């Protein structure tokens, strides 16, 4: 039932959701087959794993999901991995060259000469869809294909699906875990292209899940799949609610409707115990005030240097609304949650009681409670500032952008795009100060 | 070998600050706008402190913590001492209102005092003077019965330097200044305004009295010290004002690092009492103490993150 | 895109190039008759690159040797790996080209330039998706310099979407053979200029200082210089030829390295120089490389800005080290790497070292030095036009002074260029 | 203080807690767009070989 398609473009995206769906499966009990035992149902079932599973007459359950790269690489690997049984070909779709980091080349260029390849086999998945809820698109800011494609997919999905809502899980560009020299270029300009075609974007910058992989797991080079090992974790809270039973963010749009006050300030930035299972056990009160704690975020920003328009906490495991609200108390007298003055101060709450799962030989511990916060600061802005300026060190000597405008671009649309985000920092600004 | 910018380059204190860092052969200007530097000396206004703390294996440190400035503009002052509940409505705070806003409040005030109530923004009859001038402001309790510094009737301030390091450590340096206005006159009106700037010699240097000549007057006139009729109570007041905000700009768990020196202005009554005017957050130095203050600055919050008889008097941890 | 087609031009150039197939071949388990025999799978990820595969196992190399004289490619056939190449791909003309760019680029070499594309041609169109053409030559000869540039300006008309890369040996006095070498540089630099994307400067000068004031070898060969090339040349197409983080290709170096179209001649640098029983340490290598007595160009980095700058570091290391002593090399050096690009250098690991070497770093930038190169050759060039010196050898092949002039205005140009962002 | 909404469910709970109250382009167009910087790329080309065949 109200079914969610995801949509994973470029490699991170690619490689994010291959972890997020293992979890999803673990979590569910859906064996790399495809069988899920627990379903009694077989052929068949409008339960709530379905809004992201359906299933075959053999007992399948197939992710409702397309991968997308311009290179055969990466999903090459789906194709031939653990899961690969999981998901079906068409499902999987592989180009011939990537977009050398340039949303040019993938926008254009490239893009045009598969989009409607891959919104062929969205169909497909949407015609299995008897209330298509809408989309979850995964994608990089700084890659070409992450960036650019997205952008065009967006826009055509907008088209082709117009009522229909668009969640995004977005890849921040930071300059460790490596980033080309142009994904502030890039960033930029599929935030522009996309803005609008967006209802609720989650923005995951690389550096902090690093810093946590790091410090709360001591890993001293994280790679790409301990970091989205993490991410994942992130999402499936995030996504739970729509893949199990709730009453809190069961539908996509309630998203917005709880978090997105102006439909451009529709970025909420995320907060998540990550302990290595090297035992002591975090406390509601403890975990949620971390979810206070700067280090613990998604994006790194000081919160309390700005205002809060929405938050909502998602928790997960043994976890009674008592604690909470105790918690929330506490917190409220000793940290600093300033709000807007034209919003309640409350916070929505909700439990899955569905405890959390680890990927076997990982480096996240098993917890018996976790909690993600989802909250709406003016904060966010820092992370558009940091890419706005570096952008602009750039375009001021035009650096780099003989590339894009030999794809088809126009120096103008550089301008157009940068303009946005000066229009967007200052809507945060007033909406903040 | 560490490396540092400079970004304010009215900054007396802070240019004293790079010219030692300079002089000790481990730290090394860069242009301002490089990213990838230890240290940051920055701007009084619109520093980027978003921008702090992203460059991958470079610690930083900066010298403004971000959000003093509610203990630094006169009107945000008065603001957080009054719904502050760790500072009440307090005892070492002129009775304050904020007008543009708290206009009746002010009046019914001023009533209760003008039944048997001189104000500042200085006069006595509620005229304003804000409409026929520039920006918000605040209406403040005058002090008509100050402590006089007595061979020449004089006014003073009193001004404290306050180091705050990245660890929320308070340090009071043991040298502060008074800065002494032409005798008084509760009847009229430079002296009443005891800046240095208005001032601009004879019972005071530059108008300027150090601690040991006010001990010795203390001592002399009133058989009291510095320290028991002033002192407890300045480090009372400079406590109160800090540990107040620290949950709101400490940054002890922040991707970045802050400290910053500030300098308190208090005004000593004729029961030797002492009370807060304001809190400065750039301010200069006395020009005999430049020296000594400046290298504590280094001492203590600098080569602190960055290593390489205390000047300072150790209020917090 | 995966596939290269690999192109060696001129006695130099098929000289470095066949050291080349020599090196990597090794890096790959390849033996000299095309059989892998190898541990690691690591060495056949993507091999496709560089080889094709033939037969029972065999790998050929997807080489074209090319020359206007049979001497040099005759010693290839005959030397190590001698046939491991297709011998079809051995496109030859008898006549020389006399060290002359007009002869290579107008006369002898327009000859020969249709059987090298036809030999590009059957590559090309086996491969499933070509990123483009890896060209080795001098520019001081004739067959190399002046062949190879109207190769590449032929290729470009075939494939102008595709990346043109070169190894281009620049001349020097102190390794010469004759005094044309400066026309036929400013020459060939004029064609780079436009019809490259991306050039590796490999400077004899420099390589003959390494040999003598390093390696202190006080009477350099040809050999001497080409060991320090094929080193680097293994170095800088590593992270092409093996798997790991950031899967390389010749473009997405191109649009990391190359900030403006032009000014994309790079300056390569290698630790440990070699001619080693103890490995170095991270530190070690890392400043080894950054120091200008490792860099095969002439310029010192300190004298002008790192615009981009990619290192590559292989073997068994703590990545932590790496990028500790990265970051520290920049951090400290700040000074020296352009403030309106951020985060310019780039960093990569491959656990396969090269042979004999346990651990090793290469490192490839665009620095404004390199003006220092063009600018040597420009003087060189001036003074024997300004006299028209040795210009009839040229002129007699249908040449004018034009061209030249034209062309010293280009490359004086491109110094102004570079110089113009080391001021920025 | 407020707690509203509390919905219980054999796999969660969900509620609100309030702390103190408050105080698109065408197929066509984008196909076009596309089709514009299909053109400029083609543009480019031409000049190109046309220098090179020059
Ligand atoms: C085989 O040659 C090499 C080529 C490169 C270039 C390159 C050059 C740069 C730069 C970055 C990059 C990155 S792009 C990227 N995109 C998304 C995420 C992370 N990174 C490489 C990826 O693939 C490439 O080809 C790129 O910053 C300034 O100069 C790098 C190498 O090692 C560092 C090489 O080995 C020595
Ligand atoms: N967290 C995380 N980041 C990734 C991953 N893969 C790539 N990145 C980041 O993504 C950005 C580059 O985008 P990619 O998704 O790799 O590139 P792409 O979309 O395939 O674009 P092209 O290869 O240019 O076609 C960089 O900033 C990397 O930090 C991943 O698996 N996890
Ligand atoms: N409530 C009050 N009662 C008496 N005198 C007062 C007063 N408020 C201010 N003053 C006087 O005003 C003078 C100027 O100090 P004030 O704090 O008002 O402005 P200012 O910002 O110039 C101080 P600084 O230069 O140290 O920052 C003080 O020296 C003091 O004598
Ligand atoms: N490093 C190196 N340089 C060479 C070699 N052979 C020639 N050169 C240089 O290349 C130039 C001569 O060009 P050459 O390759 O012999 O001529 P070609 O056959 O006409 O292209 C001079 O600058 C030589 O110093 C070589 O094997 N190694
Ligand atoms: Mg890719
Ligand atoms: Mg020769």
């Amino acid at each position: 039932m109200r079914e969610c398609i995801s949509i994973h473009v470029g490699q991170a995206g690619v490689q994010i959701g291959n972890a997020c769906w293992e979890l999803y499966c673990l979590e569910h009990g859906i064996q790399p087959d495809g069988q899920m035992p627990s379903d009694k149902t077989i052929g068949g079932g409008d339960d709530s794993f379905n809004t992201f599973f359906s299933e075959t007459g053999a007992g399948k359950h197939v992710p409702r999901a397309v991968f997308v790269d311009l290179e055969p690489t990466v999903i090459d690997e789906v194709r031939t991995g653990t899961y690969r049984q999981l998901f079906h070909p068409e499902q999987l779709i592989t180009g011939k060259e990537d977009a050398a980091n340039n949303y040019a080349r993938g926008h254009y260029t490239i893009g045009k000469e598969i989009i409607d390849l891959v919104l062929d086999r969205i169909r497909k998945l949407a015609d299995q869809c008897t209330g298509l809820q809408g989309f979850l698109v995964f994608h990089s800011f700084g890659g070409g294909t992450g960036s650019g494609f997205t952008s065009l997919l967006m826009e055509r999905l907008s088209v082709d699906y117009g009522k229909k809502s668009k969640l995004e899980f977005s890849i921040y560009p930071a300059p460790q875990v490596s980033t080309a020299v142009v994904e502030p270029y890039n960033s930029i300009l599929t935030t522009h292209t996309t803005l609008e075609h967006s209802d609720c974007a989650f923005m995951v910058d690389n550096e902090a899940i690093y810093d946590i992989c790091r410090r709360n797991l001591d890993i001293e080079r994280p790679t790409y799949t301990n970091l989205n090992r993490l991410i994942s974790q992130i999402v499936s809270s995030i996504t739970a609610s729509l893949r199990f039973d709730g009453a809190l963010n069961v539908d996509l749009t309630e998203f917005q409707t709880n978090l997105v006050p102006y439909p451009r300030i529709h970025f909420p930035l995320a907060t998540y115990p990550v302990i290595s299972a090297e035992h002591e056990q975090l406390s509601v009160a403890e975990i949620t005030n971390a979810c206070f704690e700067p280090a613990n975020q998604m994006v790194k920003c000081d919160p309390r240097h700005g205002k809060y328009m929405a938050c909502c906490l998602l928790y997960r495991g043994d976890v009674v609304p008592k604690d909470v609200n105790a918690a929330i108390a506490t917190i409220k007298t000793k940290r600093s949650i300033q709000f807007v003055d034209w919003c309640p101060t409350g916070f929505k709450v909700g439990i899955n009681y569905q405890p959390p799962t680890v990927v076997p030989g990982g480096d996240l511990a098993k917890v018996q409670r976790a909690v993600c916060m989802l909250s709406n600061t003016t904060a966010i802005a820092e992370a558009w500032a940091r890419l706005d300026h570096k952008f602009d060190l750039m375009y001021a000597k035009r650096a780099f952008v003989h590339w894009y405008v030999g794809e088809g671009m126009e120096e103008g649309e550089f301008s157009e795009a940068r303009e946005d985000m000066a229009a967007l920092e200052k809507d945060y600004e007033e909406v903040g100060v | 070998m560490y490396t540092f910018v400079v970004r304010d380059e009215n900054s007396s204190v802070y240019a004293e600050v790079s010219r030692l860092l300079l002089a000790t052969g481990q730290w090394k200007r860069l242009r301002k706008d490089n990213p990838r530097f230890n240290l940051m000396l920055g701007e009084r206004n619109r520093l980027p402190f978003g921008r702090l703390g992203h460059e991958p294996g470079l610690v930083q440190l900066v010298n403004y913590y971000r959000g003093a400035d509610k203990l630094c503009r006169k009107a945000s002052l008065v603001k957080l001492i009054k719904t502050s509940p760790e500072l009440s409505e307090c005892t070492w705070f002129p009775e304050s209102y904020v007008i543009y806003d708290e206009r009746e409040v002010f009046l019914a005030a001023y009533n209760r005092r003008r039944e048997g109530n001189v104000w500042i923004a200085i006069s006595s009859e509620a005229s304003d003077f804000i409409d026929e001038q520039g920006q918000v402001h605040v209406i403040q309790k005058y002090l008509e019965k100050p402590l006089l510094l007595e061979p020449g009737h004089r006014k003073f301030d009193i001004r404290s330097w306050v180091l705050v390091d990245h660890l929320y450590n308070i340090y009071l340096y043991r040298e502060g200044v008074l800065r002494t206005s032409e005798p008084y006159n509760s009847a009229n009106k430079t002296c009443h305004l005891t800046n240095h700037c208005i001032q601009k010699g004879r019972y005071e240097e530059g108008n300027e009295m150090f601690f040991e000549e006010f001990n010795q007057y203390l001592m002399d006139a009133l058989n009291t010290t510095l320290e028991n009729s002033i002192l407890l109570q300045i480090k009372h007041i400079i406590r109160s004002c800090l540990m107040c905000i620290e949950p709101a700009i400490s940054t002890k768990h922040l991707h970045y690092q802050s400290f910053q020196l500030f300098g308190f202005d208090f005004m000593v009554d004729e029961e030797l009492k002492v009370w807060l005017i304001e809190v400065n957050g750039a301010p200069a130095c006395a020009q005999k103490l430049y020296a000594e203050l400046c290298q504590g600055i280094v001492d203590v919050a600098i080569s602190s993150v960055f290593p390489l008889t205390s000047i300072f008097i150790k209020l917090h941890h | 895109m995966r596939e290269i087609v690999h192109i060696q031009a001129g006695q130099c150039g098929n000289q470095i190039g066949a050291k080349f197939w020599e090196v990597i071949s090794d890096e790959h388990g390849i033996d000299p008759t095309g059989s892998y025999h190898g541990d690691s799978d690591l060495q056949l990820e993507r091999i496709n690159v560089y080889y094709n595969e033939a037969t029972g196992n065999k790998y050929v190399p997807r080489a074209i040797l090319v020359d206007l004289e049979p001497g040099t490619m005759d010693s290839v056939r005959s030397g190590p790996f001698g046939q491991i190449f297709r011998p079809d791909n051995f496109v030859f003309g008898q006549s020389g080209a006399g060290n002359n760019w007009a002869k290579g680029h107008y006369t002898e070499g327009a000859e020969l330039v249709d059987s090298v594309l036809d030999v590009v041609r059957k590559e090309s169109e086996s491969c499933d998706c070509l990123q483009g053409f890896q060209l080795t030559h001098s520019l001081g000869g004739g067959t190399g310099s002046g062949m190879g540039t109207l190769l590449i300006s032929k290729i470009r008309e075939e494939y102008p979407d595709r990346i043109m890369n070169t190894f281009s040996v620049m001349p020097s006095p102190k390794v010469s053979d004759t005094v044309v070498e400066p026309y036929n540089a400013t020459l060939s630099v004029h064609q780079l200029v436009e019809n490259t994307d991306e050039t590796y400067c490999i400077d004899n000068e420099a390589l003959y200082d390494i040999c003598f004031r390093t390696l202190k070898l006080t009477t350099p060969t040809y050999g001497d210089l080409n060991h320090l090339v094929s080193a680097t040349m293994s170095g800088v197409t590593t992270c092409l030829r093996f798997p790991g983080q950031l899967n390389a290709d010749l473009r997405k170096l191109a649009v990391n390295m190359v900030p403006f179209p032009r000014l994309h001649f790079f300056m390569p640098g290698f630790a440990p120089l070699t001619s080693q029983y103890r490995a170095l340490t991270v530190p070690e290598l890392t400043q080894q490389m950054f120091d200008s007595k490792n860099m095969m160009a002439a310029c010192d980095p300190r004298h002008g800005r790192y615009l981009t700058v990619a290192a590559i570091f292989r073997g068994r290391m703590s990545m932590k080290e790496v990028d500790e002593q990265m970051l520290n090399v920049q951090n400290k050096n700040s000074s020296y790497f352009v403030e309106w690009i951020p985060n310019n250098v780039k960093t990569a690991v491959c656990d396969i070292p090269p042979r004999g070497l346990k651990m090793s770093a290469t490192f490839i930038g665009n620095s404004t030095a390199i003006q220092e190169l063009f600018k040597r050759i420009s003087e060189q060039f001036t003074a024997m036009f300004r006299r028209k010196a040795f210009l009839h050898w040229y002129t007699g092949e249908g040449m004018d002074e034009m061209e030249f002039t034209e062309a010293e205005s280009n490359m004086n140009d491109l110094v102004s260029e570079y110089q113009q962002y080391q001021d920025a | 203080m407020e707690v509203i909404e509390l919905n219980k469910c054999t796999s969660g709970q969900s509620f609100e807690v309030i702390l103190k109250p408050p105080s698109d382009p065408s197929l066509e167009e984008i196909q076009k767009k596309l089709e514009a910087a299909e053109e400029r790329r083609k543009y480019q080309e031409a000049e190109l070989l046309k220098h090179l065949a020059e």
